[PDB]
């Protein structure tokens, strides 16, 4: 999904 | 009278270490016969209690079954496995608990029930000197344990080491500042410990726990007895003479006050009156 | 002199519950209502205040030894209330005034 | 306005709000149930709690007379006593930690993808603010419209919103700090930085003037009965 | 009191026929099409009464407030209780002998 | 007084803890405390705005990095303040 | 006609200052408890609101009547103190809210104006023997409070069979002027005040 890779990206970079 | 109100109490009466066991074991055993299944799991922590009070009541015939239904729910549990040590040890059979004990221990090692159960083994069994090494070297990989800190204490005073119970008491009084029963006892301990050089910190305590509770008025009186001896004592200061005598003339005064209360509150004979007959003595 | 964390912790939950639910049925309230815009976000406001009187009404008279101040009772949870309420106002107006 | 099917409030409004509350139960249940004690011996949890008694005297010492306090520091941060100095020492658990840690928000993530392609091409409510025109390219995903105003919303961004305004009804029923929402290791350095922190920590008997401000007033005593 | 439960749910209850009101008043204009755009006085005024005593009634429900000061609760626990230690329990005392055993 | 009895005496390894001999043994950081997180915010605020489209398809990373530098220190500039 | 407006406002607020005044306000500073007496009576009038909705006279005057007596006894259980000064606690912050209720409003809007109908002064005579009545009703719920004995609870019932009066008395006055209706409410109430006051000497014991 284009959508849940864009949406996850973010997700990573608040982890990280 | 429905089986939630004692229930309610069971939970007060385990919430407050009571020792009552009569009415305790009486409670457990109406709700655990009458009301089992009218409510769930809660009653298994109560399952506890009926047979502790069972073992301090020393009926034991309803301490197996409650035991029995226990170890069938909970098979292989260290709680489980600590009880039938109790269970051992009501009868005095402190062989198969220790060696109970010593099995939980290597099936866990942090475990601290199974040390402190053995400790109160030992002191059952009189060896008070080796109780009190035993929860020196247990404190010393469990520095915090309040309840083993206090029986330390107790332990000490018991055997009249008044110095490592003062000492017990302070760190207590650290782990609880709040507690007014722990600065009176630490007051009363410093009291009977020496002179002066403790009569002020018993004094200086008292104050404390009065400050903490205004009701205590065993710690009153017991500040203006310090207060007094501290007069009494030729070792004292004008100004600490005076100061102390101001301190138990201003805890006389609280005396006469709380037992005009006591007078007030109740209808009987003035025994208050006489009370205070002899605080002006 | 000696706070108690229990007793603290059980106000601000007991607060907390009271902010949720409130802001949740102001939500409703304003879906029911058809609110749409601002004129919607000022009810939420005018809710929250009488809460804290409500609050008020609750702690009364003597209520220093229940907290420190009065401020809690007046900013307690005020984001955690704005979503539901806005899920609320949209959820029912959904169901009331798009249907 | 805009004549709604009502089919689409009780196949794609609702379904929606019971999917996002069970589905926070869900995790929260499954975090619990995941969550395991990491076993500790005895010298791990021994200087925690002995560091937690140092902390502790360091936070309340004033309430003990200053030479039992000073013989506290004597014994925890001091040469001649030895303790404070004397006293010190893909893998399986980064994976385990990195996957509970993702399991927090990526599932709801993939609900909410899953949602998106599972009810494509819907309207399912106004919201009742005049958003930005800017918002709609995410808030209308699967909906082919130009003019439509921003306030109409598609399937995700819905569940999105539901998702965000469940969290404090989670507190509410399931119990105070759920886990469902959306968001020591080394004693030596441990061990040096209480033995600073208790050397500059002072005394200050919190005793020394309380019976003078007893004495001011009267005892309370009422409530006795 | 305990009845102050029962009151929240005639709140809500009342609350929901409101909803079925403006849902048909909804429908209404839906049936009418006039340049209305204004619920019923009595429907809003009904709703807002319930919204009013739905909140008063949840006032009585979330509990009572817990005092700050840590001595409060700690001021009736007399040292009789304090002292058991149940952990450190010994049953070489005379209930046991004085008891049935 | 008649009734000053002793029950002092015989006091008897150590608890642990204990120690018998009595011994004698006995702007600003504001400015820096205030300077942390004024130089914390930028970095973060430069990553947002470094991010650039990957920002822009990050609508929930924008809000994140602007509530968690700023927002919350404007919104806790009390405890800031009292810290 | 706004000194009219002002002298009925003279007539109907300032008793209860007097009374406000002359109760011992300070002994308790009544404006909190006030304040919480009519915050439950607003609620005792929207829960009877409610209950005239989902449930003639008759039946919506006996709720509205055990809607105030629950709310009183509550408010009572409230505050803990003086009889008296419960009495007043809740008599006064229930009579406070009746004046702030729709007999100030009419009086702001009717009034201040150009006509004169009797009306309005009628009214501030009517909320302030609504003073004694709800003194009455305070009286009522002590006794029902402060213990059990002497047939307290026959005379207790008696009282709270004599609540709704008013419904009563309005009834009556419909099936049989409004001047006299006025004067045959006075009466009634004065008579239940009596009654109230020689129940409270019965009690003192």
């Amino acid at each position: 999904n284009p959508m849940v890779m864009m949406m996850v990206l973010p997700l990573l970079i608040f982890v990280l | 009278v429905t089986w939630e109100e004692m229930r309610d109490k069971m939970r007060k009466w385990r919430e407050e270490n009571s020792r009552n066991s009569e009415q305790i074991v009486e409670v457990g055993e109406e709700l655990i016969n009458e009301y089992a299944s009218k409510l769930g799991d809660d009653i298994w922590i109560i399952y506890e209690q009926v047979m502790i009070a069972a073992l301090d009541y020393g009926r034991d015939d309803l301490a197996l079954f409650c035991l029995q239904e226990l170890r069938r729910q909970f098979p292989g549990s260290h709680r489980v496995k600590r009880l039938t040590g109790m269970r051992f040890e009501a009868m005095e059979r402190y062989d198969d608990a220790i060696q109970l004990y010593d099995r939980i221990l290597q099936e866990d090692p942090t475990n601290t029930a199974a040390r402190k159960r053995k400790i109160a083994i030992r002191k059952a069994q009189g060896k008070n000197v080796e109780a009190i090494r035993e929860l020196n070297e247990y404190l010393e990989q469990f520095v915090g344990d309040q309840e083993a800190w206090h029986e330390l204490a107790e332990l000490y005073i018991n055997e009249h080491d008044y110095a490592k119970a003062a000492f017990c008491l302070e760190e207590l009084m650290m782990t609880n500042p709040h507690n007014h029963l722990y600065c009176q006892q630490y007051a009363e301990v410093k009291y009977t410990q020496g002179g002066l050089e403790n009569l002020e910190l018993s004094r200086k305590y008292f104050a404390q726990a009065l400050k903490l509770n205004n009701r205590n008025m065993r710690a009153l009186f017991g500040l203006y007895m310090s207060a007094s001896h501290i007069a009494s004592n030729p070792k004292a200061s004008a100004k600490t003479k005076k100061d102390n005598m101001k301190y138990a003339s201003w805890a006389a005064s609280q005396i006469n006050r709380a037992y005009q209360f006591a007078g007030r509150s109740k209808k009987e004979t003035k025994y208050s009156l006489k009370a205070v007959e002899d605080m002006l003595e | 002199p000696f706070i108690s964390e229990a007793a603290v912790r059980g106000n601000a939950a007991v607060l907390d519950y009271c902010r949720t639910s409130v802001s949740a049925l102001s939500g409703a309230t304003a879906g029911i209502l058809g609110l749409t815009g601002l004129y919607g976000f000022i009810f939420y406001l005018l809710a929250s205040v009488l809460l804290s009187l409500l609050l008020i009404l609750k702690a009364g008279r003597r209520w220093n030894k229940y907290f420190k101040s009065r401020r809690p009772l007046f900013t307690g949870g005020l984001i955690g209330g704005l979503f539901t309420y806005v899920l609320f106002w949209t959820f029912l107006y959904g169901m009331v005034h798009v249907y | 306005e805009l004549l709604l099917d009502s089919n689409i409030r009780l196949w794609v409004v609702l379904p929606i709000v019971i999917i996002t509350f069970f589905v926070g139960m869900i995790r929260h249940y499954v975090s619990i149930l995941l969550q395991s004690d990491k076993k500790l011996t005895q010298e791990q949890v021994s200087d925690s709690q002995v560091l937690i008694r140092s902390r502790v005297l360091r936070e309340n010492g004033k309430y003990i007379p200053k030479q039992s306090f000073l013989t506290r520091k004597y014994y925890f941060n001091n040469p001649e006593d030895g303790f404070f100095k004397k006293t010190k020492r893909d893998p399986t658990m980064l994976t385990d930690m990195m996957k509970g840690n993702v399991t927090n928000v990526l599932p709801m993530i993939l609900i909410g993808g899953w949602i998106n392609m599972t009810f494509s091409g819907f309207v399912t409510t106004k919201v009742p603010f005049p958003l930005t025109l800017r918002f709609k390219p995410m808030l209308q995903q699967g909906i082919e419209l130009l003019t439509l105003d921003a306030s109409w919303v598609s399937s995700a961004s819905w569940y999105f919103l539901n998702v965000f305004g469940l969290r404090s009804i989670y507190s509410l029923i399931l119990g105070q700090d759920n886990a469902a929402d959306q968001s020591p290791a080394d004693t030596n350095k441990a061990f040096k930085t209480e033995w600073e922190a208790l050397e500059l920590t002072d005394h200050q008997w919190a005793l020394d003037d309380v019976e003078e401000e007893l004495m001011a007033k009267d005892l309370h005593f009422e409530g006795m009965f | 009191p305990s009845l102050w439960k029962g009151l929240v749910g005639i709140g809500l209850f009342a609350l929901a026929h409101a909803a079925f009101s403006a849902a048909q008043h909804r429908s209404y204009m839906r049936l009418t099409e006039k340049e209305d755009e204004s619920l019923p006085i009595d429907i809003v005024l009904q709703t807002l009464l319930a919204f009013a005593v739905t909140c008063y009634g949840i006032v009585h429900i979330a509990g009572e407030f817990k005092d700050m000061d840590a001595t409060s609760e700690l001021k009736n626990k007399t040292f009789d209780t304090l002292r058991n230690h149940p952990s450190f329990y010994v049953f070489n005392h005379r209930g046991r002998v004085l008891f049935r055993p | 007084f008649k009734w000053a009895i002793e029950l002092s005496g015989p006091g008897g390894l150590y608890p642990v803890g204990y120690l018998d001999k009595q011994v004698p043994d006995t702007e600003k950081r504001c400015w820096d405390i205030a300077l942390g997180p004024l130089k914390q915010i930028p970095m973060n605020l430069f990553i947002m705005y470094m991010a650039g489209n990957t920002i822009s398809i990050f609508p929930t990373m924008m809000v994140c990095m602007m509530a968690w530098r700023p927002i919350q220190a404007l919104m806790a500039i009390s405890a800031t303040f009292k810290m | 006609t706004l000194f009219h407006f002002g002298n009925c406002f003279a007539l109907a607020y300032f008793p209860y200052f007097i009374t406000y005044k002359c109760s011992g306000l300070s002994e308790y500073n009544a404006f909190w408890k006030c304040v919480q007496a009519g915050v439950t009576y607003l609620f005792v009038q929207l829960c009877k609101m409610l209950f005239l909705a989902t449930f003639i006279g008759e039946f919506m005057k006996a709720s509205v009547d055990v809607a105030d007596l629950i709310g009183l006894n509550l408010v009572m259980s409230r505050n803990a103190g003086k009889g008296e000064y419960k009495i007043m606690v809740a008599a006064l912050g229930w009579a406070t809210a009746e004046l702030i209720m729709s007999r100030c409003i009419p009086l702001w809007v009717g009034a201040r104006g150009i006509e004169f109908d009797w009306k309005y002064i009628q009214m501030s005579i009517d909320s302030n023997i609504s003073l004694v009545h709800y003194i009455v009703a305070s009286a009522q719920v002590w006794m029902i409070t402060r213990y059990d004995h002497t047939f307290r609870p026959a005379v207790l019932l008696l009282m709270f069979l004599s609540v709704y009066k008013a419904f009563v008395m309005e009834t009556f006055v419909h099936l049989c002027g409004s001047w006299a209706a006025l004067l045959a409410r006075a009466v009634v109430t004065g008579l239940l005040a009596l009654s109230t006051l020689a129940l409270y000497v019965a009690v003192v014991n």
